[PDB]
């Protein structure tokens, strides 16, 4: 359910992507943690233009250097926790061209040329 | 061009962290952990999924171990504190029957302050040497054992302290994963791993050297330690079987109400009617020798030779050296050289009470436990020794602090975060219109 | 199986010295406590004890004219008073009395009467 | 030390009690001096019922508070009832009843 | 104006629809209850599929179960606040599949992907 | 087919609720509930709407009697407290003034510490009778009322517990529903409701037996009730009209201060200088009666054809048996006796003065009022009476509970949490195909 | 480039950095501890305002978005090419401070016009 | 024209605010600042930005002053109360050796309650006149100074206050704006600013006259004020060239310990000997002369009149009039006359001691400061000086409001809102979509 197929290759997994004052003080920080992390997920896919989505594509080309794997192994041969691992160091730099690409695309759309 | 970024969001993916969980849940336990669990908890097996634990690192231990002091402080907190008890006392012979001595007890007389400020009064009341120690030498001058470090707080008398389980449950975001492989053994790789969004419920009980009422091993006895090899480590010895032990307290406290204060009272022992023991407990002899056989029979997997001895605790402190533990809210120390002690129907064994206690050490602060009317028995589960190891090895019930009565329960949870977003290459480029 | 006999200071003078002793049967002269219940006619008892502890207790009643005496060899509770008057008429009675003992940690319960006589000091 | 009576005034044939209520009584107990020349224990350590006491009595030591209780309801129970305690000093034994019933 | 224009149509709503220590601690709870409560809702409105709308049209049709009633019934009466409270027992059903209908939309888009 | 749901959101639905609600206005409660209201605030009607409002059900004046208690716990809580006091009182009724015995205010010495705590000399203060309790019988020494079982604290001469207006105000997501049909008796369904975001302001003016200084009915007077017909419910008579009353203590009192600890001291009563009466108050005749009649005649709509009876209350202690006021710490405890004494050009009500009150029933934290040099005139508008009934039937002016005097004004308000959520049928299936 | 990075750089060159400032809005023992969940809940608090204000005029999920409402020459009469090029944001903050609210409450109404006429109005459709 | 309105999220603009900063790394300071801070700060140049700036409104340093207070009072809570110690005292001539007198201690017996309420120990202790008043004309009796004031707690030896670099950082939300001007001089447009998650790292010294272990002028010596032409506010002279004080106490002094009430121990001071000169500061003459002729340079810029002459404090409380410092846990009280006698190898400012100090000038508390064994030495940067302008024109030391000392440093610091909504023109129009 919940993390069910969490040991299936990552192409498996991707059909359940569908799924008093120091007590009060504790749930305060428990709330207000839940919060921020959750706002924190939607920012960041509203800033890559993949707000209300669980598929979303961008402009971005894969880079070579990104393992240097090919689709019919990655999809196919791995699971989500190794993809994770495997491509980690490279987290800050994706998600950095993610919102370059999203904000040329709204840029372009309000250009004076073309637009109207 | 190929080899796109896709972004997704749901991905199963998680790794380990440190949160705060829930508790959850006139008694003590759920005064503030009141909020009802889930009816009906689902458990989830991953399948392929190995992952790795570690009990003696884990933090829902550590954060229990706060949560048991916070509470306890709290519940403690709003009732009389025993500041005008730091007087000199008499103590003298308490006396019984046909003019014996009663060995554990003194009669003490002092001069109380009373409510109206220009008032003394003698009082008195029957105290436990325990409690008490000696002025000078060669004198009747006697003290508690407080006031030469700090004050006791007197047990609210209204609060009960009975353990109830406790079900801690991750909050939104994060996830509990459990472990059941059924020879797990404190650490390493476990495959077979479930999820969960809360335990399945553990009574905090704080006996030491004999836990008492935890869950039971379901396979083969487990002797969990750190590092066997090492002999600087607690081993938790997780038995399959339950030792029956009963308790007794076989007499009646009477009480006295001595008021000492502007709506304020101590209460202590006025008579006591009953026997002259003043606590024992008994285990069948036959469950015990043949617990402890079996329990050896493992140890050799570790300590290869026909040769393991049993000894009783090493000298210290009561909390330390006997098994202290809490039967209807008074407290025993009882003396459990008589089980351990062996080389490889039923055994009394002598306990002590006392009244002034330092539960969880903390050194600066001490609760006075009032004393209870009528005579206590219970009935509790030995599920899981305390060793601690001395080719002729020899083994005491020694232990560690009161975070190892939980270890021997948390083991098989631990604590992860979920991180639904991730990325991977795709064949399909952004449609843009 | 500790019977014991009447007691009381018969044919006493009025306002004289007088004593008596209530022998118990199987008994120790030093039977834990021991005690007097010479409850007066028409009143409670004064208390008093000569217990196995040599005590010789009593209530603030016989201000320094009575107390608690002794047990005989033979076992006989005893007790005395300077210048009994013939106005306190009593049971004389003994007994394994209340408060006889501290009693720090009591077991069970315990009693014991001996036997009443009269005890007037008239004339 | 403290004393207190019953003052008698016991229904006969009837459920009643004695009372006593002295400022110094801790762990009191209960006997009557129902006949002859002694007081049988209708009570012993403070006010459990006493060891051959009727199965019809009670006690309710409380403090400067007692009672001697039956349900035995006997026709002119003339039960000398009374209590004792340590009390302050020596011992505090009041008379208590009289006739009772 | 806050539950102003009360009473009157359903189309009555037209665009109306515009919205020490002890101390401390009931004012962050009535915040970050606030701040939850409004949340909770823009999570349901967006797993229907509702994102940045008053109001939005479904594929879930109503049972005679919930309504045996007609649409010149329902709206045309000068309220819905008795109305509410007559299918207030069937809430649970509706969303529940509102949700079920936003997952099957889901799934068919996401298996028919478009691509540049 | 033809039958379609469609998803609106912001809807004008409201649902019962109970939620928090904050505070809008050299004192406390300006202090405390310091939060500014909106000027000009605008209210709203909601047409043709009908709502039901239960006053006796109504959880504002529950927070309201929680919040009050609350802020008097922070506001006494840092300030001198009086356990040094708690001495023998050797007293005599001496006066200062009157050559002969006043009957009251008596005059006792005792020991306390001053500054050093190795110094301790006797002084001399002042008090009531019904602040002192007698050690034995015909005995010359006394002790303070209070003190024994409790504890006693002076009430904060620095700041004032001024009467201000205070509004509630609701938190985002909640709104305030008001009746404004003038002769409601907040037992049912109003059909002309309102809304705002704040309550009007309410005084809280406690009082114990009339009700003092709030607003007055439009209309008619009305008489409230969870029940009227049982005789175990109070019924609560809210008058269109207001009764002055002028109370007052005549005399000129003076100061004395008594030094306890290292910064910190009592206010003691010395000498006072004037008439006998400690305390009166002045209450028309005229207008008195014609209230009454006015009241009765609204009565009888109740109780019909039979004949009523006023008359003094049935007894208990001061705060349910007299017109409590607080005027400052001159506490005024007033005997209305004669003025509840009717069957169906001025009067003077005897009054007597208290200063170790326990306000709220909460005896174990008595407050000491200091005393107020000089005179004291005040006035108060009635506007209404906490009246219990029990042919002729009897009106006892009893006493009742403070929320009482709370619920008067707050039954016409209610709280609901707004839910914007909801569906409605159409005839369309959603367009993305 | 970084937070405010470009901050005195031009209204229209400055636009490149709006992906920056927009995710440091959100971050990463008694009293204390209050004073820290107080700052925490407003920081969210003035986040979700922004949020709700940037969506009522129909503009949620997108950093740069058009509206319907003319500029109308009385709040800048100046043209494309002079405030894009030679102008910061915090000097055309200042030159047009005094229409704050003014845009805005045009933007809500604007947008209540879109909806309204998309609502029954050509609905269905 | 043909332009329609575009909204944008993300705009790089800012508005001057006020919000709560949060604070960055047996350490008071270390302790509560147990957010680790950046090991690699981060600086962005602001290229053609200019900001207004002013230290004389700067609300940081508001925020640093109550943090401080606060955490100074948190710390000394869970501490020894000396209020016991509210008795008469003796206070004759100590000896140290064969020195019969010494001006500045006392040697005073007294009256004190130890761990049990029975008679009083008699106990001794040197203290420092400073602290002591006497009772009364030709008398034995003496007193402590903060007796019949306040209450005297006794800091915890456990408790470290030694300053640790401070880092204040911005919530989110929010950003700190830093003045790069070398000659800024406090207030107006600063031409070069950059922005900073956090400050440098500002250690909380507190002194009086002299200011220390502050960061030096990057240029040359700079005169800042609020405004030169008026006399009534605090001049601060930020200097280019630190100058080294040397300060000590050359006395070998011997701790007792007393037990006082029930668990908690008072300290004291035995015995003292060494040199007994007490106390002094060691400055260099010609470093001194050289750092004043390059400030009266400077001054002569704002005060172009010739011989401004440099006078000692003009009198007033020792905490104003002397120059006061922490010094190895001592406090230190020094004269610095003879640094101010002019119109322009070493010399030295005797100094005096204290124990009981009312910090932060509230006199509802004072610290009693444990008296510290063996020597104490201490090498300080004096980093600016505070000065006030009183014919040519005339200066003297200052006093302040300690804030002063914190300005100095705050001074190029700025908080600002971060505001990303705003809109501007375009030549694109919504359209349809
Ligand atoms: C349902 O409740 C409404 C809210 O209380 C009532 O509406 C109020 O009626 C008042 C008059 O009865 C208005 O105030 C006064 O109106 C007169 C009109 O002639 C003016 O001259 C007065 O100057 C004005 N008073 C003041 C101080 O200005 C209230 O303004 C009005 N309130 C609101 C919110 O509209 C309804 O009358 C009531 N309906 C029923 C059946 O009782
Ligand atoms: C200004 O800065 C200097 C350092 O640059 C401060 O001097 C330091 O002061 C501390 C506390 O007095 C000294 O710590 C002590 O050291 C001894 C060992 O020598 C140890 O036994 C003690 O437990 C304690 O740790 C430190 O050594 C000393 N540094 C030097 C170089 O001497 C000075 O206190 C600061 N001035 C002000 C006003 O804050
Ligand atoms: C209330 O009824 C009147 C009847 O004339 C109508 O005009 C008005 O619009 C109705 N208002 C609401 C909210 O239903
Ligand atoms: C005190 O009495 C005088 C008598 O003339 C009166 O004028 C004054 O108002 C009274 N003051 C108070 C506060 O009662
Ligand atoms: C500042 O102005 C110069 C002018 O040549 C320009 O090159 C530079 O990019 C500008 N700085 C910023 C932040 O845009
Ligand atoms: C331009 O703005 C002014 C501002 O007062 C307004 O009066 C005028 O009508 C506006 N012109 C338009 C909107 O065409
Ligand atoms: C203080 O007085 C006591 C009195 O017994 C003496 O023993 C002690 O040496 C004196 N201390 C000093 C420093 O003079
Ligand atoms: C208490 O104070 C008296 C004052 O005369 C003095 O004589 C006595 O010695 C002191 N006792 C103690 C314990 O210091």
């Amino acid at each position: 359910g919940f993390l069910g197929a969490a040991g299936s290759t990552m192409g498996a997994a991707s059909m359940t992507l569908t799924v008093d004052t120091h007590w009060g003080i504790k749930q305060l920080q428990a709330r207000v943690l839940a919060v921020e992390h959750y706002l924190r997920d939607q920012q960041l896919l509203g800033i890559w233009g993949c707000s209300g989505k669980l598929i979303c594509t961008t402009n971005v080309p894969w880079n070579s250097t990104w393992s240097n794997k090919t689709l019919s192994e990655i999809w196919d041969n791995m699971t989500w926790l190794q993809w994770d691992k495997e491509i980690s160091n490279y987290t800050q730099i994706i998600y950095g061209l993610l919102e370059e690409s999203q904000n040329q695309q709204e840029k372009n759309e309000t250009d004076n040329l073309t637009c109207d | 061009e190929n080899l796109w970024v896709t972004v997704y969001y749901g991905v199963p993916v998680w790794k380990d962290a440190e949160t705060t969980l829930f508790c959850a849940s006139h008694n003590v336990w759920a005064t503030h952990c009141c909020v009802p669990t889930d009816p009906n908890p689902q458990e989830i097996v991953l399948e392929n999924v190995t992952e790795n634990f570690n009990m003696w690192k884990n933090n829902m231990v550590e954060q229990m171990h706060e949560d048991i002091i916070s509470l306890w402080d709290q519940s403690l907190k709003p009732c009389v504190k025993l500041t005008p008890l730091c007087v000199t006392l008499n103590c003298t012979n308490a006396t019984a029957s046909n003019s014996s001595i009663i060995e554990g007890m003194k009669n003490c007389s002092f001069n109380i302050t009373t409510e109206l400020r220009d008032k003394r009064e003698k009082k008195n009341a029957l105290f436990y040497k325990l409690d008490i120690v000696q002025l000078d030498g060669n004198s009747s001058q006697y003290r508690l054992i407080n006031c030469n470090t700090s004050a006791i707080t007197q047990a609210c008398p209204k609060v009960s302290f009975e353990p109830i389980p406790i079900h801690y449950c991750a909050p939104a975001g994060f996830a509990i994963l459990k472990c059941n492989n059924k020879t797990f053994t404190g650490t390493g790789p476990c495959n077979n791993v479930s999820t969960v969004q809360c335990t399945h419920g553990i009574k905090p009980v704080v006996s030491t050297q004999l836990l008492l009422n935890g869950s039971l091993a379901e396979g083969e006895i487990i002797i969990r330690s750190e590092n066997i090899t090492d002999n600087g480590k607690t081993i938790l010895v997780h038995l399959n079987e339950s030792v029956k032990i009963e308790c007794t307290r076989p007499n009646n406290k009477t009480r006295t109400s001595i008021r000492i204060g502007p709506g304020q009272a101590f209460y202590a022992t006025g008579q006591v009617i009953g026997d002259i023991r003043e606590a024992y407990c008994n285990i069948s002899e036959s469950t015990w020798n043949e617990t402890l056989g079996k329990v050896v029979k493992q140890l050799r997997k570790h300590f290869p030779h026909k040769n393991i001895t049993f000894q009783p605790s090493s000298g210290g402190d009561l909390e330390v050296t006997t098994h202290s533990f809490n039967c209807g809210g008074e407290f025993f120390y009882c003396n459990t050289s008589g089980l351990f002690n062996s080389t490889w129907d039923s055994i009394t064994l002598p306990c002590r009470i006392k009244q002034i206690i330092n539960m969880w050490q903390e050194v600066g602060r001490a609760m006075y436990a009032p004393p209870i009317q009528g005579n206590i028995t219970c009935v509790s589960n030995i599920t899981g020794l305390i060793l601690t190891r001395d080719n002729t090895e020899t083994f005491r019930p020694g232990g560690g602090d009161m975070r190892d009565n939980w270890r021997s329960e948390l083991y098989k949870y631990k604590v992860v975060k979920i991180e639904p977003l991730g990325v991977a290459p795709t064949a399909c480029k952004r449609r843009v219109v | 199986x500790x019977x014991x006999x009447x007691x009381x200071x018969x044919x006493x003078x009025x306002x004289x010295x007088x004593x008596x002793x209530c022998x118990x049967x199987x008994x120790x002269x030093x039977x834990x406590x021991x005690x007097w219940x010479x409850x007066x006619x028409x009143x409670x008892x004064x208390x008093x004890x000569x217990x196995x502890x040599x005590x010789x207790x009593x209530x603030x009643x016989x201000x320094x004219x009575x107390x608690x005496x002794x047990x005989x060899x033979x076992x006989x509770x005893x007790x005395x008073x300077x210048x009994x008057x013939x106005x306190x008429x009593x049971x004389x009675x003994c007994x394994x009395x209340x408060x006889x003992x501290x009693x720090x940690x009591x077991x069970x319960x315990x009693x014991x009467w001996x036997x009443x006589x009269x005890x007037x000091x008239x004339x």
